[PDB]
């Protein structure tokens, strides 16, 4: 049993999961809508999104007193983010201006991914080592998307027996990507690209928003209960409520090392030899230099404008 | 239930 990172609104908290029945610690406190979380272990960071303040925050859990620092502003409803442990970069959607943007850890480079044919965009995955990354969308028509990390190659996995997939987990031992979905109250799995899809627990979740994963358990946010559950992850067997009474419990991660595992990054020293964006791709050399909005990379494939 | 996040 891991320690579980989750957004709260008004705080983030650490619960350890083997001993969930006493109060969590606060992390981060003194926030309005704390909404997405996430953290680059090695760095010491924690990140989290706020969407009354329309911002992502990020501070330095490895000094005795770090303030909250900024990262990037001006976002109307930042619903979800990810932290690229492996290239370093931020990752996030906004659900009102319908966008998926990339920018550095310290949120210089912005760069907007995909800004069509998005609605309800909300949790976002990252394979790092693979450089693919994964997307729920909630809207009109409900999907799970999987792209480049560089914005190459989208395409549409999961379309159908869809509706609410509020959470998305990847597990990168097995190779499998889990989703719960609020409105049909199940958690699902497959393979990275959708094929071989399969039940986990088949009903009966009453409204879960955010999943996470750690050894052979699953875990979530379920804003009914107002609490963390857990299951099996191969058989949905040995369902049980982890830690309760919280306030307003949002996105949640299993808070480990082993949950960003140690890779090489073909960026290299050299930051791929990019002026701008080194960012993962899920084709050799697995790295792709990128430019920020607006800005057109050169015939180099490495040099901005 | 309402699924959006600032309700
Ligand atoms: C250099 C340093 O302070 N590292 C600590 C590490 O030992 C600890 O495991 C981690 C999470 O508890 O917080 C950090
Ligand atoms: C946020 C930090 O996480 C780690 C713990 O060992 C520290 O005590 C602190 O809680
Ligand atoms: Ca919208």
């Amino acid at each position: 049993a891991p320690l579980l990172l989750y957004a709260n609104r008004r705080d983030l908290r650490l619960v350890d999961a083997t001993n969930g029945k006493e109060n969590a610690t606060i992390v981060v406190g003194g926030l309005e809508d704390a909404a997405a979380v996430d953290f680059v272990f090695s760095h010491g960071l924690i990140y989290w999104s706020d969407v009354s303040e329309e911002a992502i925050k990020r501070t330095e859990f490895n000094k005795t007193e770090s303030v909250q620092n900024v990262v990037v502003s001006g976002l109307l409803s930042p619903d979800g983010l990810a932290c690229d442990w492996l290239g370093e970069k931020l990752y996030w959607t906004d659900s009102e201006t319908n966008r998926i943007e990339v920018s550095n850890l310290d949120g210089s480079l912005r760069k907007v991914l995909f800004w069509q044919e998005l609605d309800q965009p909300r949790a976002i995955a990252l394979d790092p080592s693979s450089g693919f990354m994964y997307w729920t969308d909630w809207g009109e028509v409900p999907k799970i998307e999987r792209a480049g990390m560089d914005g190459s190659s989208r395409f549409i996995i999961i379309n159908s027996e869809i509706y609410w997939p509020n959470g998305l987990t990847l597990d990168y031992e097995e190779q499998k990507l889990y989703w719960a979905d609020a409105k049909l109250n199940f958690i699902h799995k497959s393979n990275l690209d959708g094929t071989n899809r399969q039940a986990v627990v088949k009903g009966s979740l009453p409204h879960p928003f955010a999943l996470t994963l750690f050894e052979d358990i699953l875990y979530w946010t379920d804003w009914s209960t107002h609490s963390i559950l857990a299951c099996n992850k191969y058989t949905g067997e040995g369902l049980r409520e982890i830690h309760s009474d919280i306030f307003s419990p949002m996105d949640i991660h299993a808070f480990s090392q082993q949950r960003q595992p140690n890779a090489t990054n073909p960026c290299g020293i050299d930051n791929g030899g990019c002026s701008h964006l080194c960012l993962m791709s899920p084709v050799k050399p697995f790295y792709q230099c990128a430019c920020p909005t607006g800005v057109k990379l050169l015939e180099n494939g490495k040099t901005c404008k | 239930n309402s699924n959006a996040i600032k309700n």
